[PDB]
Order: C-alpha cells, then structure tokens, then sequence
C-alpha cells in the first residue's frame, strides 16, 4: 500500500538546547505526507525483501514481542564487504560489523503459535557463516519497551538510519498512542539513540524476522520511507523539545511560512 | 572587539589598514548626538516649568485621561501608559555592541509634555510668545472660532453640546487605540528595523568569507603565522565590509529620521503653540489646536478639527440692487430659497436681514 | 585631541575591559580505550616467527591510561609526544606483539644493524612506530628456559616491507643486564591512509565561579564568568545558544549541572573637566560599568557614585538642582564650582512656575520690548574634484 | 624592490585600499551634500517668507512676533537678523464673556 | 542572475558571503513600495470621484 505519512520522521539533528527558538535546518528529512511503502509481514508468503538503503532509511512499526529482531546493512551482504548485524533483544544488542557470510534466512526464527503452538526456538541462522570479522559491539543490558505487551498499541518503534561520512546514526523514540488503525496523526520527535563511527557504506538493507503454507496470514504492519534533502522549520519549545515542524517544499503556504 | 576582539594579531593587522575605526567612531557618535539633539528641540521648547492647578474647572471640558495622575509612579497620561503597554519588542553585548541610554528620561519627557499641555490650556497661545497669560478656555475657543472665521456667539450657544461631542470623541479614540494596535505600525517598524539590522550584523560573524573557518581562535590554533594571516586578512576584509554596510544604512536612516524630527518640531511649534492655516497640516478638517503625548522614541498628536455635517442649499445672487446702486456683502454671502433674501457667514447657515451696515455700495447696477 | 589645551566638557577616551583572572580546563575523564592496554601489558605475547599484527580502529587512542605507567625508561616519539596526543585523531593503529631476545629490542627499531633482525621482523624504510623499551623478564621467563620462541626463519629470499639470535638456551631470569627477554611494543600508526575513526583523550582541572576566567569545556574555549544556572538542559544537550545563535549556557561534562556564561565587564571610558586654565582636576567615567571592578586599573578612588549609566570616580555628588553644564546621562549633569572642585547633580529642567489660573482674570501687557536675534545657516561648501589616476 | 610578477600582489592591495577609501569619501561627501542642500532649501524658504514678507508662522522667523528680517552674506553661509515684537510687563484685570 | 547568473557552483560559493544581496533586495523592495506610497499620497488626496 502506497500510504502517506502525516508528520512522522522528525528526529533531533543536534545537541543544541534552544529555548522557544524557531530554527531552520536544511538536511535529510522525510517529506511531509511523502508517500511511503507499507509492508505486511506474512507468516509460504514472507515479506522479507532486501530494499535499497538510499542514503537514509525511515522504518516504522507498532509490532510487539520483538517480531522483527534486527537489521542487516551492507553493500554486498555476502562476506565480501563487512556487513552490520543489529539483531537485538530485551537486554542488549550484539552489533557486529564483520565480513559475515549470510544465509537465505539468517535469523533465529522463533515460529510460535504458527505450526502447532507449544513453544520452542526453531533455528539459529543468526550466525550463518563468516569469512572474517573486523569488529563487534555489544550495548548495555538495557530493557526497552519493545517486548510483547499489546494493551493499546503504544510501542511506536520509529527508527531513522543514517550513514554520513562514515558515522552511522540511529534515532528512535517510543511514542504511545491509542488508535490501533494505521499511523495516526501526531507530532513526536525521534531522539538520537546510537552513534557509531563505523566508516562503512550501506547500499542494501534487509529485515530480520523472529514455507508456512496453510498458516494464517501474518498480522504485523511496518512502513519504509526514504528521506531526501529538504529544509525544515523546527519549533523548539521553551524546554528545547521540538513541538512542530514545517517543510518549504510541501506547498506554497509552507514555503512562505518558512521564508 | 566586534571584528577580531582579543588578539594581538587582530590589533596589528587592523593597524595595517589605518583609521577606519577612527572615522566610524565619529560616524556613529554624530548620530547619537543628533538623536539627543532632536529630542532636545522637539520637547525642550519651554523656558520654565508649569503645573496644573487642582481645580479642573474647564467649562465642563474633561482634561483628565491625557492629564497626569499623581497616583501612578510614572506620571504619564492614561493614554500614554496604554501606548507604552501596546508597544513591545539584550543578548547582543557579546561583541562590543553598546546601547547608550537617552540623556533624558521618559520621566523628564513626561514632565515636559505635562507643562506644555498645562501652559496651553491655561494661557492659550501666549506662553509661546513669552510669559504665559491666564485666560478662560471658553475665551480661547471663541478666539479659535474667530480664527476659522466663525462667530463666537455659536460657541456659547452650544457650549454644552460642544463639550459633550469632545468628550465622546476623546473616549472613542481611547477605545479605538485600546482595541487595535495597527496605529503604532510606524514606531513598531522603526524598532524592528533597528533590531533586524543589529541581528543580521551579528549573524555575519559566522561567515568564513572564503576562509577555511569563521573562528579566529580555531584559525590561530590550527595554522601558523603565514597561512593564519592568509585566512585572517580575508575574514577581516569580509567583516569590515559588513560593518561599513551597516554604518551606511544607519547613516541614511538617521538622515530621514532627522528630517521627520524637524517636521515634527515644526508641527509642534505651529499646531500646538498657535492656530495655523495650512490646510490638512494639522490633520484633516478645520484646525483648532492639538495635544501632544510622548511615546517611546516618538510623539502623538491629537488634532482637533471642525467639520460641517449637514447641508441645506439655496439660490444665490452676485450682489443686489436697491436704488439703482450695487450693494455687496462685507463678508459672508447672499442667499435665497425663494421667499426672501438674506446674508450669512459662509461657513455656517446663519441667515440675517440685509441692511446698510451688513453690505457696502459700489457703482451702479448695469455693469 | 592633539592639542595642549582642551575646552571644558566631556570627551570619549580609550575603552576599558576586564582582563581574565585565570584559566580553567574542564573535561570528561579517561574515556573508552583502544586495544593498547593489551599490547603494552599482557600475560602472553605472540611468537617471534608469528609476530602479531593487530589492526586497531573505531576506538580512542587514550594516551593517558597508557602513559600513566612508570615502567618506561624513555618513551618519546621522534615526531610527536604522548602528552599532546589528547587532540590527535588516528586513522588506524597497528600493534606488533612478539617476544624476542632482550638485546634485540633496538633491532626492532628502524635504521638498525644486523642480519638477525630482519630474519623474524623486517625493517621497513618508512616505519613511524615509536620504539618502546620496557622490562618483561618476569612475563617472558620460564623456570627451565623457554626455547619455543626460536628464530629459525632463515629464508634466503629478500624480505619486503611487512610482507607477512639464539645465543640463549631459553628465556630465563638468570640472563644478565640487557640480556633478559624483553617484549617489544610499538604503536605503528599511519595517518592520511584510512578514514579518521580514532581520537585522543582529554584532561580536566578544578572548577571556579564568579571570575573572568578562560574556560575550556569539551574543546569550547572562551573567556567569561561562570555562575550556577537554573536552566534545565535536556539529558543529551550540553549547551544552549541565544537567538543570536551564540553559546550562552554550558553543562559541566564531569558533574551533571548547567552553568551560564557572562563575559566580564567592559565599556567605554571618558573624561569630564573644565577648561585647562580653569583647573587641573578631572573626572573619569566608565560607561555601562560598575564600581565593583574599578580598582582593577586612580584605583584608590575615594569619591565614587553609582549611576544608571555607569559609576563615576573622582567627582563629588550634589543633591541640588542646576541647569545641565556637562551632560553625563540619565538626567545627571556635572559642573565645576567651589576649594574649587568638580561636582555632579540632577539637572534642573527649569524653574517651577504656576499661573494663577482663574478663568476670570486676564493679564494684558502694559508695554513691550523690540528684540533682534541672529540666525545662521550654511548655504554651501567649497567645491572639489580629483583625478582618479 | 620586487619583481613585477609578485609586486602585482602588493600593487593590487594598495589599489583596492585607495579606491575603497576614495569611494567611502565620495559617499560621505554626497550625504553631506544631501543635508546641506536640504538646509539651503530651508534657508531660501526663510529668506523669501521673512525678508520679502511678514510670515504668520509661529517662531519661524525667530522667537517672538516677527516684524521683518535682514540678510547678511557669510562665507559659504548666510545670516539673518530677525526683528521681533515681545510684550514686556503685564498687568491683569477682571474679564467677562 | 547578476552575481552568479545560472551557476550552481557560483551560487554555492556566494553562500559563504552572508545575505548582502538579500538586504539589497529588501532595500529596493522598500524603494518600490515608497514610490507607490508617494504616488498615493500626492494624488489620491480625495476619496470621492
Ligand atoms: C474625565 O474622564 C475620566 C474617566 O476615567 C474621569 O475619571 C473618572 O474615572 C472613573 C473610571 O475609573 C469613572 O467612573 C468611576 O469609577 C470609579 C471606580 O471604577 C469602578 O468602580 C466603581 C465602584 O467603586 C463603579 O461605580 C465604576 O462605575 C467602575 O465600575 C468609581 O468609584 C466612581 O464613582 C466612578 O463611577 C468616573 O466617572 C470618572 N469621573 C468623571 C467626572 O468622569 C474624570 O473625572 C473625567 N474628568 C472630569 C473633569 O470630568
Ligand atoms: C427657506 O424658506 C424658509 C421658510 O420659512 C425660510 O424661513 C425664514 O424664517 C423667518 C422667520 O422665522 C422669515 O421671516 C419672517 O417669517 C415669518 C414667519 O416665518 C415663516 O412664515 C412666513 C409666512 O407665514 C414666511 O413668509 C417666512 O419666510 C417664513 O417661511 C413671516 O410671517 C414674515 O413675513 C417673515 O417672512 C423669513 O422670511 C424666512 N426666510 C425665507 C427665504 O422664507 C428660510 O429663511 C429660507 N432659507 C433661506 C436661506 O433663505
Ligand atoms: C575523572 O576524575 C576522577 C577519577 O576517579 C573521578 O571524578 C570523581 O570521582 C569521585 C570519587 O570517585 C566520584 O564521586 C562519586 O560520584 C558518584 C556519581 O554517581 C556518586 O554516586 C558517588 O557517591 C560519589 O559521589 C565522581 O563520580 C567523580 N566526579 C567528577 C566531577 O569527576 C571520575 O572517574 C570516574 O569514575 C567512575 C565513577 C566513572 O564516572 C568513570 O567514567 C570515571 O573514570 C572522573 N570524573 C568524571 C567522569 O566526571
Ligand atoms: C520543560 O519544562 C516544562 C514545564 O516547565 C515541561 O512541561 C510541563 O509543564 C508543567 C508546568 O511547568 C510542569 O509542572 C507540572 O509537572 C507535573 C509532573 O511533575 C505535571 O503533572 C503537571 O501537569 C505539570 O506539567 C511539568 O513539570 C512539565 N513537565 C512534565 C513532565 O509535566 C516540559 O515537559 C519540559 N520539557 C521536557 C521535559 O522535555
Ligand atoms: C538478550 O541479548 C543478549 C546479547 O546481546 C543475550 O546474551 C546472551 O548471553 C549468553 C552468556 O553471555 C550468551 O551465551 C548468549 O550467546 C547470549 N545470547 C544471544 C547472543 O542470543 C541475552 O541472553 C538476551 N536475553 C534474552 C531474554 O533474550
Ligand atoms: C439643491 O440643489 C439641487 C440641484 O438641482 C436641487 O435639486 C436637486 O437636484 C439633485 C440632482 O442634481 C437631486 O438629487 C435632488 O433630488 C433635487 N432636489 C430638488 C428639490 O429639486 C435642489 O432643489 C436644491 N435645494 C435647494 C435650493 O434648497
Ligand atoms: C554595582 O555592584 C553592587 C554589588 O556589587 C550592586 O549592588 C547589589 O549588590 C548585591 C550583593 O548581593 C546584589 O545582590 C545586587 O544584585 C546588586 N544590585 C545590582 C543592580 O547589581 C550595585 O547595584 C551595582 N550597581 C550597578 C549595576 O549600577
Ligand atoms: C492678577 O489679579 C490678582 C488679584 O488678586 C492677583 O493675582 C496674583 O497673581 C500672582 C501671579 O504672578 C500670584 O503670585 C499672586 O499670589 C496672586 N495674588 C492674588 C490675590 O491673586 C494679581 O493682582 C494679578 N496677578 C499677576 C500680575 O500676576
Ligand atoms: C502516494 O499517495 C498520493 C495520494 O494518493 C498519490 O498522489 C501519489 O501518486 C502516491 N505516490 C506514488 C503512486 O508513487
Ligand atoms: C496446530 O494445531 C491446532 C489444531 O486445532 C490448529 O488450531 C492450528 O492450525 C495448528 N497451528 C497452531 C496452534 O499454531
Ligand atoms: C579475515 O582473515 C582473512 C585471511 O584469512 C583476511 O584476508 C581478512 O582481511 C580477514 N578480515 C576480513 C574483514 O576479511
Ligand atoms: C582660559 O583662556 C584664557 C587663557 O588661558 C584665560 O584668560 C581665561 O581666564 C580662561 N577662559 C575663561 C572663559 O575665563
Ligand atoms: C542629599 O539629601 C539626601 C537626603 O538627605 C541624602 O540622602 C543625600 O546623601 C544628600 N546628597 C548630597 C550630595 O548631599
């Protein structure tokens, strides 16, 4: 589905504390109402495609229980060039920038409630094979609200992935909402989550999930969008939290507003 | 400081160029002196200081809202305080940007305007010519009516109605200025122009002007004398040009401001200290007097004017013949809606019997 | 004024600026460390024939944690120094870890002599790795003597730059001075070859407040007064900028707090005096400045008065009213009077008068006086022209 | 002292400095001319309205009531002698409308 | 169109020089508005044809 965003994809660009200051910034931004690609993770049918990392990727999803464990980033994804593994769970990540040799289905693959629903871990293709490595990082044993607690969907795991002059940055934000329908209208800035002076280039990125013919279709939606160089007027509240934003290129009204 | 403060390199390299700062010092100092002077002419036009008497027995004319109230710490008019509240907008010091407070104080200007209004109401137009001479306000209004060629009698014949109309008008202007703010656009724009000019001047500090960076300290730390100079001279050049630009439009704005100030001083000395005759100069309609009120960096005038409202037309004749001789009106004009002929003052319908004293003879009828 | 005589009045003079009081350096502490602790201190190294080659990047080449060691005898680089490694960022660092004969420590250094040196470790012609000599006899020692670290590499073919003696039975503590085994550790690093991904450590000092000090916070160098501030920075925002996009607030890196920046006082200075022959007593004024700091640079004073337009020195205050003679600002004016001294006062706007308003009396003049007054107006100035060339 | 090739740099530096100073002088000169011309227009108006005639404008031809004035040439300037009437002593009475 | 007429590189270069031409554009816009204002003031002194 060629959906359209409304106001999402806004992340804090800097560490500057601006109090009640309306500041303009020209940078990679996801355009307002930009048409974005919708994906339904089908649990034979599997929506796990390798999509281009066209210089800045905006991922969004409300899933629960960490169905999508992590990301694969690379320009070869076949151990020829060092690739980034970002498989994550409750405690910490196992960030791994290594010339890893991936598999066709390189993920743990916990297929619960799918075959006949008792419990187990199916495979361990998370570690397919490796030509070498070059570096690995393990983050703090945190505990983020990414586990399975549905209630009313409030785990909006929007993620901004950037790789500029070698520094790879990840912005994120947990946004609670109530409407269980498609992305509701609202404003919520995405704070930086992790910076990494990796120094590599990513051309293709693939998802990591957690022939199932006959099983019901998967119930999980996530959106992919691509940022583009645009100018945004960002409103820093008294307490330096971005509360509103405008894009000149949207329409003449926004153009005159920002000018 | 503004260009390259806190550097011996800054000092010596600026010394290389010469005396540009030297000139610009007087450049801005003359502007400041001119501001202070302009204030001096516009306001301090009185030798002595006057004070209103306690008894506000102005023939029923209400002087209060404009008048000072002892209660408030600032002895401003009600309207002047309202204007102060209406008009609205100090982090720029960081680069030697200094604001010199006006020599006078809003309090001093308030006292000056208070004395001006008091002297006006008390002694008509004489105080300007010299020592103020007490007069009845009604007498002054009669003299103004004469000045616009209006017979005094009407003034007394409608004293109460005139007072009521004046009171309603002053209240209405009070309410209008209280509600809307667009009237103060001129002063708001002046303030905004100044602020934006200073703000942009500050902004220019961040430009490399083709240099590797816009941080003189970073240039000094990273580079050694030769290429440090190669970059620093370029930065100095750019900041220099920005500064002369700023000084220039400051000069031009000050020039036009001085022209406006001279115009305002003339308006003061003419509308206020006397009853002029230049059409529309003292506002639209037939000018009577005016009342000044200070505002931050500006002045406000309350032009009071007469305006005819209702009309009743007639038929006229150039002159009259009584005994084969031509009689003409001394003043006014003849008028007849048929039945009878009369003469009246031009600016008011006051029919009168035509008689010997009203008119004067000249020649015979045929011509 | 380029004159031996000056007219009575006020005249602008050289400005004044509060010079800094001291310097302060506040920085975070020793951060993450590159894999150097292992290279210059470990229980076991690699074999001489299998001389270790470790690529190091994406870390902090913290020389502080490395140079805190005192076992080194002479640890300096021919082109750089460890001390100034705080503000140096590396691309990649190669670590060479192997155990050899003690006498072979220098033979690992570039520009050495001996055919037994290149047998196990060839000497490249452009080696920037600084040589380090340190004691590792205990680490390399074994009771009977370790012969496993042999130098059997006797390849006849010439050895290229980084293409990949046995006078003691084994590595024993009984070896004499200069003969005990030594672990050769060299930080062979190159710049301009790989993208910058390694940066250096930092150093900090004590804190001060309410003083014109040259503060350096996280590389931000600037002079000002540091005062505790109630502004609430965000958990990740360490500084704030004003509408002018200029730093105004800074959060301490070490402690978690917010501090303001207030550049210490400065402002014009001017002199007020009567005519030269009139007297030789002068008044000094500091526009937009306070007597709090006037003793910085007549420092005694003994006659000081605060004013909205600055604090005056060397003049006497008067609580009387007179016409302004030399304006000062904020309705303050100076005059020279009686013994004779300079005095300041509140200007007398004008003599008070109050007309006997009665709207029943009329003041009619009895007679007059004709007056003659002069008015002067420029009408032109001298023409002028020039040849540009 | 310098060979023409490198001396060109210093020559250009001096050229730029001298020309920019000259144009700054020109701008100052023309603004001075602007205000002096405004003053001259004012002076001509005053000449016509006070010398050639008796104006009613308040204090336009000097303080007090204006009778007439005289001109006097001055170097690059002009002087006016304003003759004015002014009451001197006042004695008051009782009035009625 | 004048300083760097139709040149991306020249525009990028001039970006380093602040907003001088921006201020100049503001000024000339004010000049044109002033022209119109002068016309209005000097001519449309009456509001009844
Ligand atoms: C010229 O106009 C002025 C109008 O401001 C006259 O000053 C007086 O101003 C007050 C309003 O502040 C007018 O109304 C008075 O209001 C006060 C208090 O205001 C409110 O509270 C009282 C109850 O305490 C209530 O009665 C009022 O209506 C307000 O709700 C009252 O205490 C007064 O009694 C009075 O109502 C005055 O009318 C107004 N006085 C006059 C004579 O207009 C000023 O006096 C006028 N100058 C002359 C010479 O007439
Ligand atoms: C427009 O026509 C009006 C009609 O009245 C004029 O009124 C004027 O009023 C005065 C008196 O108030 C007249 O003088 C005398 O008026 C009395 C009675 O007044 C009216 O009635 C008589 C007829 O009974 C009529 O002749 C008058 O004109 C008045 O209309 C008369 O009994 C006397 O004979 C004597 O007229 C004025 O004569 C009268 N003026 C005129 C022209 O009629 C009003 O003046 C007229 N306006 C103008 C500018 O001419
Ligand atoms: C660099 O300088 C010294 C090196 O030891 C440390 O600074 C100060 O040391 C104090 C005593 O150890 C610490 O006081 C404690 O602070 C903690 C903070 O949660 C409190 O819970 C505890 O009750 C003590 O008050 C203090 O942490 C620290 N303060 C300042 C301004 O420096 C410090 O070394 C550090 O040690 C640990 C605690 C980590 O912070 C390391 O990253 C670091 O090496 C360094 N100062 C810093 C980071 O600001
Ligand atoms: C930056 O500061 C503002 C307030 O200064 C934060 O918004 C919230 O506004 C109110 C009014 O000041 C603050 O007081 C009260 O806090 C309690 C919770 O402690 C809350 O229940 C009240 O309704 C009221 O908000 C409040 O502390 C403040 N923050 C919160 C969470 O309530 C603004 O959120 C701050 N910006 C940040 C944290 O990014
Ligand atoms: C969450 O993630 C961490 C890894 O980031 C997991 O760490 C495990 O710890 C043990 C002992 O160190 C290792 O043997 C395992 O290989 C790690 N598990 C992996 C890599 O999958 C941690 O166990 C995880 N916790 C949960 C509840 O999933
Ligand atoms: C006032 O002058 C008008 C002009 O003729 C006289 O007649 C009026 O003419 C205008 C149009 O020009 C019409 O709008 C009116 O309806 C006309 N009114 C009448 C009564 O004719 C008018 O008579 C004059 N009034 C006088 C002399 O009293
Ligand atoms: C000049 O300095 C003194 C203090 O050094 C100012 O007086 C007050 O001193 C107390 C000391 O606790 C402060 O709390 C006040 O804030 C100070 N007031 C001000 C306005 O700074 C004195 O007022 C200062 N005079 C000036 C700035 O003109
Ligand atoms: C006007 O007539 C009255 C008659 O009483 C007098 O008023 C005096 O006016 C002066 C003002 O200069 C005051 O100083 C006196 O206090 C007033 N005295 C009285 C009794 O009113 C005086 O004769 C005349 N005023 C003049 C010439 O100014
Ligand atoms: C995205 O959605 C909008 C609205 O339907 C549509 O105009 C636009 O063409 C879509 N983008 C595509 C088809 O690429
Ligand atoms: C396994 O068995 C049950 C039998 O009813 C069936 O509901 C389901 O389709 C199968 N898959 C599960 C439980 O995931
Ligand atoms: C891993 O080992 C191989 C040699 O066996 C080497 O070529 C490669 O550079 C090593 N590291 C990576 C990231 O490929
Ligand atoms: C200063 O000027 C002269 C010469 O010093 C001197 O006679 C005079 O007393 C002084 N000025 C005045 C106004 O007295
Ligand atoms: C003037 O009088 C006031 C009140 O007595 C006093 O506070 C002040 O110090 C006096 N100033 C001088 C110069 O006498």
């Amino acid at each position: 589905a060629y959906t359209n965003s409304f106001t999402r994809g806004v992340y804090y660009p800097d560490k500057v504390f601006r109090s009640s200051v309306l500041h303009s910034t020209q940078d990679l931004f996801l355009p307002f109402f930009s048409n974005v690609t919708w994906f339904h993770a089908i649990h034979k049918r599997f929506d796990n495609p390798v999509l281009p990392f066209n210089d800045g990727v905006y991922f969004a999803s409300t899933e629960k229980s960490n169905i999508i464990r992590g990301w694969i980033f690379g320009t070869t994804l076949d151990s020829k060039t060092q690739s980034l593994l970002i498989v994550n769970n409750a405690t910490n990540v196992v960030i791994k920038v290594c010339e890893f040799q991936f598999c066709n289905d390189p993920f743990l693959g916990v297929y619960y409630h799918k075959n006949n629903k008792s419990w187990m871990e199916s495979e361990f293709r998370v570690y397919s094979s490796a030509n070498n490595c070059t570096f690995e990082y393990v983050s703090q044993p945190f505990l983020m609200d990414l586990e399975g607690k549905q209630g009313n969907f409030k785990n909006l795991r929007e993620f901004v992935f950037k790789n500029i002059d070698g520094y790879f940055k990840i912005y994120s934000k947990h946004t609670p909402i109530n409407l269980v329908r498609d992305l509701p209208q609202g404003f919520s800035a995405l704070e930086p989550l992790v910076d990494l002076p990796i120094g590599i280039n990513i051309t293709r990125f693939q998802t990591l999930l957690a022939s199932s013919s006959g099983w019901t279709a998967g119930a999980a939606a996530y959106y992919v969008g691509y940022l583009q160089p645009r100018t945004f007027l960002l409103k820093y509240n008294e307490n330096g939290t971005i509360t509103d934003a405008v894009d000149c290129a949207l329409d003449p009204l926004s153009e005159t507003k920002c000018t | 400081m503004y260009i390259c403060g806190d550097s011996t390199e800054c000092s010596n390299l600026l010394l290389q160029y010469g005396s540009f700062c030297t000139q610009l010092n007087r450049a801005l100092t003359g502007i400041a002196v001119e501001q202070d002077k302009n204030t001096q002419e516009v306001f301090a036009q009185v030798k002595q200081i006057y004070k209103t008497p306690p008894i506000k027995d102005f023939g029923g004319f209400n002087f209060s809202q404009i008048l000072p109230d002892p209660s408030k710490p600032s002895k401003r008019s009600f309207i002047e305080d309202l204007l102060f509240n209406k008009v609205t907008l100090c982090a720029q010091k960081f680069n030697g940007l200094t604001v010199l407070p006006p020599l006078l104080t809003d309090e001093m200007i308030a006292q000056y305007t208070s004395a001006l209004l008091a002297g006006t109401i008390t002694s008509g137009w004489t105080f300007g010519a010299g020592a103020a001479l007490q007069i009845p306000f009604a007498m002054q209004m009669a003299y103004r009516f004469n000045g616009i060629g209006v017979t005094q009698n009407v003034l007394y014949e409608n004293q109460k109605l005139i007072a009521n109309q004046f009171n309603s008008a002053i209240g209405k202007i009070q309410d209008s200025l209280s509600s809307t703010a667009s009237a103060l656009g001129k002063l708001q724009d002046v303030v905004n122009q100044n602020a934006q000019a200073l703000n942009t001047l500050v902004k220019q500090l961040s430009s490399n002007f083709g240099a590797i960076s816009s941080v003189l300290n970073d240039i000094l730390s990273r580079l050694d004398p030769p290429e440090a100079e190669v970059q620093i001279d370029r930065l100095i050049t750019g900041r220099l040009q920005s500064l002369q630009t700023y000084v220039t439009q400051q000069l031009i704005r000050a020039a036009e401001i001085r022209a406006s100030a001279n115009l305002a001083a003339t308006k003061m000395s003419e509308c206020v200290l006397g009853q002029s005759k230049r059409v529309d100069f003292c506002g639209k309609g037939y000018h009577l007097m005016s009342f000044p009120q200070s505002a931050p960096h500006g002045v406000v005038f309350l032009h009071v004017t007469y305006v005819p409202a209702q009309e009743k037309n007639f038929t006229t004749a150039p002159a009259i013949c009584h005994d084969g001789k031509a009689h003409f009106p001394r003043e006014g004009v003849f008028v007849s809606n048929g039945t009878h002929w009369f003469v009246t003052q031009r600016n008011f319908y006051e029919p009168q019997i035509i008689t010997t004293d009203n008119t004067f003879v000249s020649g015979n009828c045929d011509v | 004024l380029k004159s031996f005589t000056v007219e009575k009045g006020i005249y602008q003079t050289s400005n004044f600026r509060v010079q800094p009081t001291e310097s302060i350096v506040r920085f975070p502490n020793i951060t993450n460390l590159c894999p150097f602790g292992e290279v210059f201190n470990a229980t076991r190294f690699a074999s001489v024939y299998a001389w270790n080659r470790k690529r190091i990047s994406n870390c902090v080449a913290d020389y502080s944690v490395l140079y805190n060691s005192a076992s080194f005898s002479t640890f300096k680089c021919y082109g750089v120094s460890p001390t100034k490694l705080n503000d140096l960022c590396f691309t990649n660092v190669y670590a060479d870890s192997f155990v050899i004969r003690g006498d072979e420590v220098r033979q690992i250094a570039p520009g050495q002599t001996g055919k037994i040196a290149d047998y196990n470790y060839k000497l490249p012609d452009d080696f920037t790795g600084c040589v380090i000599a340190w004691n590792s006899n205990n680490l390399d020692s074994k009771v009977g003597g370790n012969y496993n670290y042999l130098y059997r590499l006797f390849r006849k073919s010439n050895l290229k730059p980084f293409e990949r003696p046995l006078q003691s039975y084994g590595f024993q503590p009984t070896n004499g001075v200069g003969y005990q085994p030594y672990r050769v550790v060299v930080l062979s690093f190159e710049l301009l070859h790989a993208p910058a991904t390694v940066c250096g450590p930092k150093k900090s000092t004590n804190l001060v407040k309410n003083k014109c000090v040259n503060f350096n916070f996280n590389g931000l160098t600037g002079t000002g007064v540091l005062t505790e501030s109630n502004k609430k920075f965000l958990p990740f925002q360490q500084f704030g900028r004003d509408i002018a996009d200029t730093t105004d607030a800074v959060r301490d890196p070490q402690t978690l707090e917010i501090l303001d920046i207030t550049p210490c006082s400065f402002g014009g200075v001017s002199v007020i005096t009567p005519g030269t022959n009139t007297s030789n007593q002068v008044a000094v004024l500091y526009q937009g400045v306070n007597c709090t700091e006037v003793p910085v640079a007549y420092s005694t004073g003994s006659n000081v008065f605060q004013t909205r337009a600055g604090c005056l020195i060397g003049a006497e205050h008067v609580n009387n009213s007179y016409e302004c003679d030399i304006p000062i600002g904020a309705g303050i004016c100076a005059s020279y009077q009686t013994s004779q001294s300079i005095i300041a006062y509140t200007m007398s706007l004008g003599a008070e008068n109050s007309v006997a308003y009665s709207n029943n009396s009329i003041a009619i003049p009895t007679n007059f006086t004709i007056s003659v007054t002069t008015e002067i107006l420029p009408v032109s100035m001298t023409k002028t022209s020039v040849d540009c060339t």
